[PDB]
């Protein structure tokens, strides 16, 4: 299902977005990246909801670590398997990192805000 | 919105410039009228005011590029609203049963950087629950969002 051929691509396509080897990319380019990937790991646009729902952990500045991505991206392909548990070990062997939120936590915030902002208009305009 | 990529910010600048022919960085009602008359529409002087007024955020009688950007982004979030709403229901409706429970509100809703109370979620339902099943389906959810 997966090969070093595929892991060459990921690290090739990654350098484009993070040549400085920060081991991070901003959240707002995760959609772009997911698309620039090749098969099988690629997640073609529209892929917003897919990525959100991976519930990737984000450090500050809304940045996401290389490995956090690689794991969720391969999980999507291989599923929650034992062959995959083994893979999680191997390539995980091949810095400051304090996650403070997730993409699912971030999405709940945006939905909450949407709700609250829309409530405001409604609460007022049903008071003549 | 500051979710705008550079390409898009430039896109909107192309149009801001169409109007702002004196390059002073604001659009006057006059400059608005000029573009429109060039494109074959002849609106009133009052029509031009109201058009400037709706976008003017500071009441200085004209439109700078920040004010323009705000209006233009607001119009992009308009074309997605129907879906953005749908995809927000699916965020609350995690069991997928097409009904939103108190529990499902409680689980997602945040305000003043903390959870809501059981009493707060209860009323949110009570306000929206037209049919009275103590749950919120799409149609009820829509009416409570749309304007
Ligand atoms: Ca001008
Ligand atoms: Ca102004
Ligand atoms: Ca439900
Ligand atoms: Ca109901």
């Amino acid at each position: 299902a997966l090969s070093e051929d595929d892991f060459d691509m990921f690290y090739e396509i990654w350098e484009k977005f993070d040549p400085e080897a920060t081991q991070f990319i901003e959240y707002s380019v995760l959609s772009d990246f997911a698309d620039a990937l090749s098969e099988p790991l690629r997640i073609a646009k529209p892929n917003q909801i897919s990525l959100i729902n991976m519930d990737l952990p984000m450090v500050s500045g809304d940045r996401i670590h290389c490995m956090d991505i690689l794991f969720a991206f391969t999980k999507r392909v291989l599923g929650e398997s034992g062959e995959m548990d083994a893979l999680k070990i191997q390539m995980e062997e091949k810095i400051s990192y304090e996650p403070i939120t997730t993409t699912l936590r971030r999405k709940h915030e945006e939905v909450s805000a949407m709700v609250i902002q829309r409530a405001f208009r409604r609460h007022l305009l049903q008071r003549s | 919105a500051d979710q705008l990529t550079e390409e898009q910010i430039a896109e909107f600048k192309e149009a801001f410039s169409l109007f702002d022919k004196d390059g002073d960085g604001t659009i006057t009602t006059k400059e608005l009228g000029t573009v429109m008359r060039s494109l074959g529409q002849n609106p009133t002087e009052a029509e031009l005011q109201d058009m400037i007024n709706e976008v003017d955020a500071d009441g200085n009688g004209t439109i700078d590029f920040p004010e323009f950007l705000t209006m233009m982004a607001r119009k992009m979030k308009d074309t997605d609203s129907e879906e953005e709403i749908r995809e927000a229901f699916r965020v609350f409706d995690k069991d997928g049963n097409g009904y939103i429970s108190a529990a499902e509100l409680r689980h997602v809703m945040t305000n003043l950087g903390e959870k809501l109370t059981d009493e707060e979620v209860d009323e949110m339902i009570r306000e929206a629950d037209i049919d009275g099943d103590g749950q919120v389906n799409y149609e009820e959810f829509v009416q409570m969002m749309t304007a």
